């Protein structure tokens, strides 16, 4: 991965994956690209996700920060990305909190 | 969800206004009195007539 770019959309923390985040990248190659967070602020959903050409992604992570600034660490380098968040809407969820 | 508004009291004008919360999707919601009606509580004291 060369040339990537992540843009936090919309999020919302919560006790589940509340926070939807974007990635635009430039892969060199079509294929899948394990990803994970090293910064316990948030955990991704999925480990690995596939990559098109110059195409961008899009993940789904649960936080309780609301002003998350995590490095999410990618198949080949970093990338900060930095948004505000909003508290959830339900007073109590049927959840464990994640 | 709880949400309070107020409108002006006149028919024949239709009201706009959005629900909106930070995490779901604003919601439209659409007010439009066609009729305004102001019922006294009469009483009937006596009939008069020729």
């Amino acid at each position: 991965l060369s040339a990537a770019e992540c843009t936090l959309n919309e999020c919302v923390y919560s006790s589940d994956f509340g926070g939807i985040a974007t990635v635009k990248y430039s892969a060199s190659k079509s294929g899948k690209c394990a990803v994970h967070v090293p910064s316990g602020t948030a955990t991704l959903k999925e480990a690995a996700v596939e990559l098109t050409e110059q195409g961008s992604a899009t993940i789904h992570f649960s936080t309780a920060n609301i002003h998350p600034e995590f490095r999410l660490q990618i198949c080949t380098s970093y990338v900060t990305c930095k948004g505000d968040c909003h508290p959830p809407k339900d007073h109590i969820v049927t959840h464990p909190q994640y | 969800y709880e949400h309070a508004t107020t409108m002006p009291s006149q028919a024949g004008i239709s009201y706009n206004t959005i629900v909106n919360r930070a995490g779901y999707a604003p919601l439209p919601i659409s007010i439009t009195p066609t009729k305004i009606k102001l019922i006294p509580t009469v009483n009937l004291e006596y009939v008069t007539c020729h």
